[PDB]
């Protein structure tokens, strides 16, 4: 009657979090798939060669 | 003397059995009220 009310309340936040996280990953994929071109490899392949 | 002792002892057993019978009513009525209020809060 009190702990179970908090049990449902936090479970709803997690159900939303599971969808928002998927959307945030999809957003990052769409952004990078347009923001990356030949000007990025001279800043990434060059970085890996030091790692 | 023996007859009244057997009668008193028989009534003593009945007095204690009625107390046990009463205890179950006190406990189960508290369970139904507490569970009903829990559902009242859960729906809200």
């Amino acid at each position: 009657a009190q702990a179970e009310i908090e049990q449902e309340l936090n479970s709803v936040k997690d159900a939303l979090r599971a969808q928002v996280g998927a959307l945030a990953v999809t957003g990052a994929e769409k952004i990078l798939g347009a923001s990356i071109d030949a000007n990025a490899h001279e800043q990434l392949v060059s970085k890996l060669a030091a790692e | 003397a023996g007859q009244q002792l057997r009668e008193a002892k028989a009534q003593a057993a009945e007095i204690v059995e009625q107390a046990k019978k009463r205890a179950n009513q006190i406990v189960d009525e508290a369970r139904d009220q507490a569970r009903t209020e829990g559902e009242r809060l859960k729906a809200q």
